[PDB]
């Protein structure tokens, strides 16, 4: 059954299992970010300002990985930062595949002048590099963690509209494509029963890049200020305005910053894993 | 002659979509066929608009910035082509090897890198506890140039041909964590393509004949795989180029580097449409015409479409 | 009485560009095929690479629509703008591809590759489509365990065992056989022709054969069809093609083909030079690059099909054989 | 001149190999055309790259003897190889399409060839490569040296591989398949053009094919390949008149030659073992209609037989058909 042989695969590639195990525990830290976290994120312990990590001379067990300077404890900032990460990815992977997959069967299907206005309209917003574009649409319609969001999904859409095209037409032109028309399948029928299901091995995976690139990206928005708003928790928020910090509290510039990076290589790690899976490769 | 006409056919309807989204832009945010005419005639004449805080031109504040980003998007793209390339080839050649597993390991981490944090790690490591190289700016605040001379804009060359002795030195040595910083991303996604490109082409039948012709490993290597490998790679870097400006908004910021995505950045932040509006739509143009080089030199290389 | 299905004067012309968007040249992939095919027998088409055989085919089954001539089932038109034609269309002419492991999708079950013909095109419920399609695996030698499995779980012959299954799922009299066994063993080979006879001999089915291996059309044939740069050469029964070929390319092409039995190995004349491409045809006759009997009017004309002895050829060397005044 | 011996070519981790060839023996003399005919997973084209030592990374090759003119190819050295490869030994692959670089002229491609071992300057080089494009027979050699691997015909590919094979005259030149994808009549053209460098050029060749009938017309032996075994050796003409291996006369009775108009081709029940499906005793039992316990329990011998052909049978067949 291909589930369990796409199962098997996947576990033979040990750094996608590794990616699985950190993907599951930062979504159960996510989740329970409230029961877990020993302080609110933006509670100040006013004499604890700049303690460094419970390993370190001036910390305490009270506060692991030390407070920031206004004696926020990091911690806790990191895993409600974790829970706004995960949740700004998904939204942006989710209406960017739904959106794109469309778009990218209709052109690859319909051919002809569907195909050229959906691809010119692709190669225009194409045209800037996706952040210089999210910061500008941010920067018209104000800085904000939704809008963030929505200029990352709309910036997104190129990738998925570009690759499902690019699969459907290798799959057009096969004889069982042909097969089902001589038979009488319907657009409807020909595009969503018997192309895409053959589009789908692609699009598992560019969902794994998809996420990567909106955690970074989000995170990147964040640290630019064009993102999510200074009091938040956001991981790339907590990068901005700290360099500063870098002979004096080298915790509050280190520790968000391998949150980013852990979890973007847990799902590059697991999209190799995919890739590896999928593909007629071993 | 056909494949040059085919693609300029796709470049100047995209360069029409760009040009009337920026006068739309331009109409709707302020600082219909009669204006989009007056507003293209004053482009074609360098009237990009005037730059909010500082009251100078739009063009005028530009031209520094682009050699700036210029010079530093070179060494960050000569750093990921020189060591990527090699790197990638030994990887599919000794595949399963501690080599390979290092490569293929390192190149997925600086892949996943958040660019703008990993400077702020080399400032701190490189720049305040090991004291090696300067934390921010293009040039030492000790360095200056007689502007009599005809200065060329890039501190590399004008250091080496006008400059005092000892200042080249100091232009490298500010030049070398943004290139790093900046070529990470590049250096990784030539190092995963070069190997996928290669291990692709080393499976061909034409290696198999290679082979049978008796041919040293070395020459099945270099003449006969990676002439094949590179027109994958190649594609890459076209790619890579229109991106880099991405990560030189995060590392000009960090390092206070003179340059065209630290002026978006802060015209962004100002809410100063007139460098926004002129800004992104050179920097559109530019991307344009990279791409359009690229896919020239493509088809140079590829025997197929020459 | 009208033959079950008439092709006059089929043609298919696809334009195309010389490096520049003006010239606007025509690739004449097939022009003056015709034909007609009674009800039980097969027709052979046969002819190398680039003879217009698989156009033809495409036409015959309605994949492509002809750039002109005419197509009757039963007396009745199939090139029709007209939703009442659909039902000839689709149930009565039918396909095998040659190419068992690109003509089953991939991410289908077998039960539901021959179930989606009877869900577009009949009113059967879904336990009357299941014991129709179990039916047919029946028939085609597919066990009943094998509903469940996706095309990748099956060896060549089993996957163009499917491939015909799905073909006879709407009843047809005119199956077109697209080189339906090129990629198979000689073992399942044989396996397969057997099945096709046996199929033909129980449903009545007409077969449109297109085919490069003559040892096979020397074995299931009743009439062949012999294809040259677009249109027919020579025309006639299966005995007289291979008993007594009229035509200099099919002289060639049997001279050519191998045979085992030492009595059967016919003189060898060698063909110089490519077959010519369909961009660039030759003037007059499109041999005549090739041929060992060149002669006056070979460069300046094209020859047309005419009746020597009961068999069809188009050639100006047969014309002055039998009409020394020429 | 070849002699082959106890060959065998394994896939797969050790304790349950894919045995893709299975302790195989055969000789090839000088001037001698040698026919390999099998069906598909009968293992022909892993024997004879085995010869060319282009079994890769996860594969094996194990033989009792496999020399090549004199030198035993299990002991030499990587340069000793290449001095035998190209030079002594060559070969011709299955697609032409595929198997030209495509990056590189057809020029550069042949006069890389004779450099490699011949050398010489530029215009000696180029001299021999208008030499071997007319030998082969190209229509115009001067211009096809300029020409890039997708500008050429299917059978073009294969005279310029034929000419790129023949570059050094070697004494032996294996033929993979070299007309599966051509035409009839381009076909015909390939094997007469490699009939004609056998006889005067006094070269060995074998042909790996699935066409008994084109080996038939082609070969003095005929070596028959089954599950990665040799079952039957012997002459081209005696080994189709009288078969001494079931093998060998299902594989007969399934051609639509052997029989009249429209009768029904025999065929054998079952299908070729593969890795996990591989019987005990003969590998034809399952499909054998002679099968008898003796074979269930016993791996036959190659047995040599009275008129000196071989058929790896317990009981070979008399000229009736029958054990
Ligand atoms: N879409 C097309 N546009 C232009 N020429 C075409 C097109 N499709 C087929 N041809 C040409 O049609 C000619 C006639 O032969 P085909 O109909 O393609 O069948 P065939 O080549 O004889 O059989 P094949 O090789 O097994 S598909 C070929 O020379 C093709 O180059
Ligand atoms: S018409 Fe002329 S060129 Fe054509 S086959 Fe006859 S003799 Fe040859
Ligand atoms: S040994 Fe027995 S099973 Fe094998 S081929 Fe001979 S008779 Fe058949």
């Amino acid at each position: 059954t291909p589930l369990q042989e796409f199962w098997h695969y996947f576990k033979r590639n040990k750094g996608a299992v590794v990616g699985l195990v950190y993907v599951v525990i930062v979504l159960f830290i996510a989740i329970f970010a409230n029961w877990i976290a020993p302080y609110n994120p933006a509670e100040q312990f006013r004499d604890a300002l700049l303690a460094p990590p419970a390993w370190q001379e001036g910390g305490s067990m009270a506060h692991l990985l030390g407070t920031d300077d206004v004696g926020r404890d990091v911690l806790s900032r990191l895993m409600y930062g974790a829970r706004l990460s995960l949740l700004v990815g998904c939204l942006v992977v989710v209406l960017s595949l739904i959106m794109g997959v469309i778009l990218g069967l209709i052109a690859g299907y319909f051919g002809g002048l569907v195909d050229n206005i959906i691809m010119r309209v692709v190669d225009i917003m194409l045209a800037l590099p996706s952040l210089l574009l999210a910061l500008v649409l941010v920067a018209i319609f104000g800085p904000s963690i939704g809008n963030a969001a929505l200029a990352l999904t709309f910036v997104a859409l190129p990738h998925y509209v570009r690759l499902t095209r690019a699969a459907v037409l290798v799959e057009v032109n096969r004889d069982y494509v042909t097969a089902s028309r001589v038979a009488g399948a319907g657009a409807m029928r020909q595009m969503f029963i018997n192309i895409f299901p053959n589009c789908l091995a692609p699009l598992i995976v560019q969902a794994s890049l998809g996420f990567s690139n909106a955690i970074l990206d989000m995170a990147a928005l964040g640290f630019l200020g064009m993102g999510a708003q200074p009091p938040t928790p956001e991981w790339g928020t907590m990068l901005s305005d700290v360099l500063q910090f870098a002979q004096s509290a080298w915790w509050v510039v280190t520790f968000p910053g391998l949150a980013i990076l852990l979890t973007v290589l847990a799902f590059n790690l697991m999209g190799d894993g995919l890739r590896d899976a999928l593909d007629p490769k071993l | 002659l056909q494949f040059i006409l085919r693609r300029l056919g796709l470049v100047i309807p995209t360069f029409i979509g760009i040009t009337l989204l920026t006068f739309a832009f331009v109409h709707m945010i302020p600082g219909m066929w009669q204006q989009y005419l007056h507003y293209i005639w004053g482009v074609m004449h360098g009237d990009l608009g005037i730059s909010m805080k500082s009251r100078i031109p739009v063009w005028e504040e530009f031209v520094p910035r682009f050699q700036a980003t210029l010079e530093l998007g070179v060494c960050a793209m000569i750093f990921a082509t020189a060591v990527g390339i090699p790197v990638g080839v030994l990887a599919a050649v000794k595949r399963g090897s501690i080599f390979d597993h290092t490569a293929v390991g390192l190149a997925l981490t600086g892949y996943s890198m958040p660019i703008f944090w990993w400077g702020m790690m080399l400032i701190m490591l490189v720049s305040v506890h090991w004291n090696l190289t300067p934390v921010s700016g293009r040039v030492s605040d000790m360095v200056f140039l007689d502007d009599s001379n005809p200065l060329t804009g890039f501190m590399l060359i004008d250091t080496a041909i006008w400059g005092e002795d000892g200042n080249f030195i100091d232009a490298v040595a500010h030049m070398i964590l943004p290139a790093i910083v900046l070529g990470t991303i590049p250096l990784a996604v030539i190092v995963r393509m070069t190997r996928s490109s290669m291990l692709e082409v080393l499976g061909e039948d034409y290696i198999r004949t290679a082979r049978a012709k008796g041919l040293t490993r070395m020459r099945v290597i270099i003449v006969h795989a990676l002439r094949n490998a590179m027109l994958p790679v190649v594609t890459v870097i076209g790619l890579q180029v229109g991106t880099l400006l991405a990560g030189a908004i995060l590392t000009e910021t960090i390092f206070s580097w003179p340059g065209l995505g630290r002026w978006l950045i802060d015209a962004l932040q100002r809410r100063d449409y007139p460098v926004v509006q002129g800004g992104v739509l050179l920097v559109a143009t530019m991307i344009i015409l990279v791409n359009l080089l690229v896919d020239l030199l493509y088809g140079v290389v590829n025997p197929r479409i020459r | 009485q009208q033959p079950l299905l008439q092709a006059i004067d089929l043609k298919k012309h696809y334009p195309v560009k010389k490096g520049m968007f003006a010239p606007e040249r025509l690739v004449k992939a097939l022009d003056g095929v015709s034909f007609n095919l009674e009800r039980g027998k097969t027709l052979a088409v046969v002819g190398e690479s680039g003879c217009g055989k698989s156009t033809l085919g495409r036409l015959l089954t309605m994949i492509e629509m002809p750039t002109g001539g005419e197509l009757y089932y039963q007396g009745q038109d199939l090139l029709k703008h007209d939703p009442q034609a659909q039902k000839l269309r689709r149930q009565k002419i039918q396909i095998v591809f040659q190419n068992p492991y690109g003509s089953l999708n991939p991410r289908k079950k077998v039960g539901q590759i021959l179930e989606e013909p009877l869900l577009i095109n009949t009113s059967l419920s879904k336990e009357q489509r299941r014991e129709k399609a179990l039916s047919m695996m029946a028939k085609v030698g597919l066990k009943t365990e094998h509903y469940d499995r996706y095309p990748h779980m099956f060896s060549g012959g089993q996957r163009q065992r499917i491939a015909i299954a799905r073909g006879l799922m709407l009843d047809p009299d005119v199956v077109i056989a697209d080189q339906p066994v090129s990629a198979l063993d000689v073992s399942v080979r044989a396996q397969v022709l057997n099945l096709m006879m046996d199929l033909q001999q129980e449903l009545g089915l007409s077969y449109v054969f297109i085919s490069h291996d003559l040892s096979v059309v020397e074995h299931i044939a009743d009439e062949v069809m012999v294809m040259y740069l677009g249109r027919c050469v020579e025309k006639g029964t299966k005995d007289q093609i291979f008993n007594n070929p009229r035509h200099p390319y099919t002289q060639a092409l049997l001279s050519a083909t191998p045979r085992l039995n030492p009595d059967d190995r016919r003189e060898r004349i060698k063909l110089s030079g490519e077959l010519p491409s369909p961009l660039n045809p030759p003037p007059g006759c499109a041999f005549n690059a090739r041929c060992r009997r060149r002669f006056g009017p070979c460069t300046q004309l094209q020859p047309q099909l005419k009746d020597y002895g009961g068999q069809l050829v188009a050639c100006f060397a047969v014309d002055q054989d039998e009409n020394p005044q020429r | 001149l070849l002699n082959v011996d106890k060959l065998s070519v394994h896939f797969g981790d050790e304790s349950a190999p894919f045995r893709a060839v299975d302790r195989i023996s055969y000789s090839v003399k000088q001037g001698e055309v040698v026919g390999i005919v099998g069906e598909s997973g009968s293992g022909k084209s892993v024997s004879s790259l085995a010869i060319m030592g282009l079994i890769d990374y996860p594969g094996r090759v194990m033989a009792e003897k496999l020399e090549f003119n004199g030198q035993d190819l299990q002991r030499i050295s990587e340069k000793e190889r290449r001095n035998l490869v190209g030079a002594e030994v060559a070969m011709i692959f299955q697609d032409p399409m595929t198997s030209l670089n495509p990056c590189y002229t057809v020029g550069f491609q042949i006069m890389e060839a004779i450099k490699v071992h011949q050398g010489g300057n530029k215009s000696t080089r180029r001299q021999r490569a208008i030499d071997l494009l007319n030998q082969v027979g190209i229509p115009d050699p001067a211009s096809r040296l300029d020409v890039y691997p997708h500008q050429l015909s299917g059978g073009m590919s294969q005279r310029v591989m034929i000419a790129m094979a023949i570059a050094c005259r070697p004494k032996l030149l294996i033929a993979d398949q070299p007309t599966t994808a051509l035409d009839v009549t381009i076909q015909a053209q390939i094997i007469e053009l490699l009939l004609e460098l056998q006889q005067k050029e006094n070269m060995a060749l074998v042909l790996i094919t699935h066409d008994l009938a084109l080996v038939a017309e082609a070969a003095h032996k005929i070596i028959v390949m089954y599950a990665g075994q040799v079952v039957e050796t012997g002459d081209a003409h005696a080994i189709f008149h009288a078969p001494r291996h079931p093998y060998t006369q299902a594989l007969l009775r399934a051609l639509p030659e052997f029989a009249q108009d429209k009768e029904r081709l025999a065929s054998l029940p079952g299908v070729v073992p593969g890795k996990y499906d591989r019987p005990n005793g003969c590998l034809l039992n399952p499909r054998c209609p002679y099968a008898t316990d003796r074979c269930r329990a016993e791996e036959p011998a190659l047995n040599m037989l009275a008129d000196g052909r071989q058929s790896k049978c317990h009981y070979p067949l008399d000229d009736a058909g029958r054990p």
